[PDB]
């Protein structure tokens, strides 16, 4: 008993017997000098925690798949982390608070951990649908584009619980206020809309520039507005409430990643060849508002924003992790916050413009 | 190095009773006896005495002699932050919240 | 700075009082030790038994020889000597 | 093993100079140091402020207990983790 | 509320004990108080009660080291937070 409450003590004992005196660079080669980033999230429950997953090239290193683990303060290596020869991606958190993890694995199954402890089609995209009763739904979209979903209780998760919706596009994005209600940007060119009552309810497709579109958001703020960027460098302003976007925006890079920063201002980012593209639409036209390259490693990847201060966090294509501040555009504090929604009907003052 | 700076020092967020006190353990200014004045004469007294057992360790047989203290800062957390800043003849002493 | 609040001695023995209590001050950091200073030098230069109390927050009451007793304040230290037997 | 296991990732974090693991007596088990006499009279001294410490942290009332005693100077990085049985120091950089 | 601590003499002694602090603590209760007059009630109703060379000590945080006959010691503890120690030397 004695060395397991020596045990109990010196644990924390490490923990803030790392933590020393710094001013505030994380810059995690872990293994990942070969690996390349695939995704890096934060964590709501701990707004101090992110979690960053990659794919790796060389297996003649430590094991296969990745999920790690950190926080802010904590040291530049991923302090926990998951240990098998399993490639996992698709990867979410649970809704509430970080008690259970979710990953959608590369043969179309779909796994589950307790975070508090120790098929001829892969899965494309996965998200919580939170039930706040009990365990909270599981929606898997297929590289085919067909839609899974289920959850159950036992976690040991059996996939045995299943419903499927007939689903054609690969990253389907979900209506922040209705969350029965997605769309998806398809192949052939077009943006389905559809829900979860039936799969077949509303068949149509948004075309407002139809273009095979492989990106979609929404717009963090009041309005019921998504986004929606193609394999042609098209970015596309879905209004829920229309069938014809709104400003059919356009640049280079817009196959990849897009995001809605997580500040007042509706700014817009994409990000490929160790180059983003930056645009804060609430000060100024439709021109990129900011760019960057990187010459500290070649190729970033997958990037991250938080709300708290802006240390941007990215990887590299070699593994490898960093973060840069620019606090000077923070925020502009009096156009971005209320004058949104006016500068969302002034977009749709610029379609009339269009027409 | 002026009352001016001292009432910003005063306005620093966080702080709950400042305590200066001569090497000679006179507690000079403070803001922590404006909620109870026998606490800072204790505290004074007691944490004089420490920083003469820190001279002693700090002279004793690692720490090399003729190195002095600069900053003993210490934090009981939950309970409260109390910083000791020695000088010549002088001693700048902060509680504040950890 | 040594601060007579009570003494029986002489001037001599009085002076002799804080001058040891001076260099148990240079000397030792703990009352303990700075106490059995006093205590043992007086007991050596003069014969009998002398007994020291160094403290901050102390009262007592004693019965002591004449002229052998002494209660100051030596910088910032409560220091009571005095000798019995 | 939980002691072997912090004893051997204290010994993987770099900037490590000297590591110090003793009991809660003045027994250091072992020390990455150059003289064993120095670590002495710290293993020893400094268990004698560790319990002035502890001493004055229950003189506030015995609200809380001397968790950690990590000291940073100019010159090295003295990290003390008080533990029920041990004592786990180590002379780091001060990075 | 007295709470005894560390005895040495007899138990009657003991109660007697008791009873004259108390009795300070009546004859010096109030904020104007000083431990010191109840000390002087002590330690002289200890000697014209039990014989001489008594010594009468209170206060909460201190430090004594002091040379005392056996069967002739006291220390004890207040609810009140009165350390009260007593001896015969």
């Amino acid at each position: 008993s004695m060395y397991s409450t020596s045990f109990k003590r010196c644990c924390k004992i490490m923990e803030r017997m790392v933590v020393q005196n710094d001013q505030e660079y994380y810059w995690s080669q872990g293994d990942q000098r070969k690996k390349n980033v695939t995704s890096i999230c934060w964590n709501p429950l701990y707004p101090d925690l992110f979690a960053v997953s990659l794919g790796s090239y060389d297996f003649t290193k430590q094991r296969m798949g990745l999920i790690c683990l950190y926080s802010l303060k904590n040291t530049t290596h991923p302090e926990y982390a998951f240990n098998c020869e399993a490639g996992v991606m698709c990867l979410d958190f649970h809704p509430k608070s970080a008690a259970l993890l979710a990953v959608g694995l590369y043969d179309g199954t779909v796994l589950v951990y307790d975070i508090r402890n120790k098929h001829t089609d892969p899965v494309w995209q996965v998200k919580w649908n939170p039930d706040t009763s009990k365990n909270y739904n599981f929606y898997s979209i297929s590289s085919d584009g067909r839609v899974m979903n289920w959850i159950l209780m036992k976690n040991k998760n059996e996939e045995e619980s299943t419903l499927i919706g007939l689903a054609c596009g690969l990253c389907f994005d979900f209506n922040k206020f209705e969350p029965h209600i997605f769309l998806v940007g398809t192949e052939e060119g077009k943006i389905h809309k559809c829900s979860r009552a039936y799969s077949g309810q509303y068949q149509e497709t948004y075309n407002g520039h139809l273009l095979a579109v492989y990106k979609v958001k929404w717009n963090n703020f009041h309005p019921r507005t998504f986004i929606s960027a193609s394999a042609d460098w098209t970015v596309r302003i879905w209004d829920s409430k229309y069938t014809s976007q709104i400003i059919c925006f356009d640049l280079s890079m817009m196959v990849v990643d897009a995001v809605w920063a997580p500040y007042s201002s509706t700014v817009f980012a994409c990000a490929t060849m160790d180059k983003v593209q930056v645009y804060d639409l609430n000060v100024d036209k439709l021109n990129k508002l900011a760019e960057q390259k990187i010459v500290k490693q070649p190729k970033l990847t997958n990037l991250s924003f938080n709300y708290k201060d802006p240390i941007l966090l990215v990887g590299d294509s070699h593994g490898g992790v960093t973060l840069v501040k620019l606090s000077p555009n923070l925020c502009k504090s009096g156009p971005e916050i209320k004058q949104t929604e006016d500068k969302k009907a002034m977009e749709e003052f610029k379609n009339v413009k269009i027409e | 190095n002026a009352d001016d700076q001292l009432k910003q020092l005063s306005a620093l967020e966080g702080a709950n009773g400042y305590v200066i006190f001569n090497e000679s353990g006179i507690p000079l200014k403070r803001h922590e006896k404006s909620i109870s004045h026998e606490k800072a004469v204790h505290i004074a007294a007691l944490v004089s005495d420490l920083w003469n057992v820190s001279k002693k360790v700090i002279q004793r047989d690692l720490k090399t002699p003729e190195n002095d203290i600069e900053v003993i800062r210490l934090r009981t957390k939950h309970s409260y932050e109390y910083i000791i800043t020695q000088s010549g003849d002088f001693t700048m002493l902060a509680i504040q919240l950890c | 700075q040594p601060v007579i609040k009570n003494s029986d001695m002489s001037v001599e023995m009085q002076k002799e009082v804080e001058e040891v209590a001076k260099k148990a001050i240079d000397y030792c950091n703990t009352d303990k030790e700075i106490a059995t200073f006093i205590k043992d030098d007086f007991r050596s230069r003069y014969h009998g038994t002398w007994h020291c109390i160094v403290g901050r927050n102390f009262g007592s009451f004693v019965t002591f020889e004449r002229s052998y007793y002494i209660y100051l304040y030596v910088g910032q230290l409560a220091i009571l000597l005095f000798k019995t037997g | 093993s939980e002691v072997e296991d912090t004893l051997n990732r204290i010994k993987t974090h770099k900037t490590v100079l000297g590591y110090l693991i003793v009991n809660s007596e003045g027994g250091v088990v072992r020390g990455a140091f150059k003289d064993e006499e120095e670590s002495k009279n710290i293993a020893n001294s400094i268990p004698l402020l560790t319990k002035k410490a502890r001493s004055v942290v229950r003189d506030l009332d015995p609200t809380n207990d001397l968790v950690f005693l990590r000291i940073q100077t100019k010159l090295n990085e003295i990290m003390v983790a008080p533990d029920d049985e041990f004592s786990l120091i180590v002379i780091q950089t001060k990075g | 509320k007295a709470i005894i601590n560390s005895s040495d003499m007899q138990g009657d002694l003991l109660q007697e004990a008791q009873d004259v602090i108390q009795s300070g603590i009546e004859n010096n209760s109030a904020p104007v108080l000083n431990i010191e007059a109840a000390c002087k009630y002590i330690k002289e109703n200890l000697d014209k009660k039990f014989g001489p060379t008594w010594q009468c000590i209170i206060g909460e945080g201190y430090a004594y080291d002091v040379t005392v006959q056996n069967n002739t010691l006291l220390f004890m503890f207040y609810n009140g937070n009165l350390a009260v120690l007593i001896f015969k030397s």
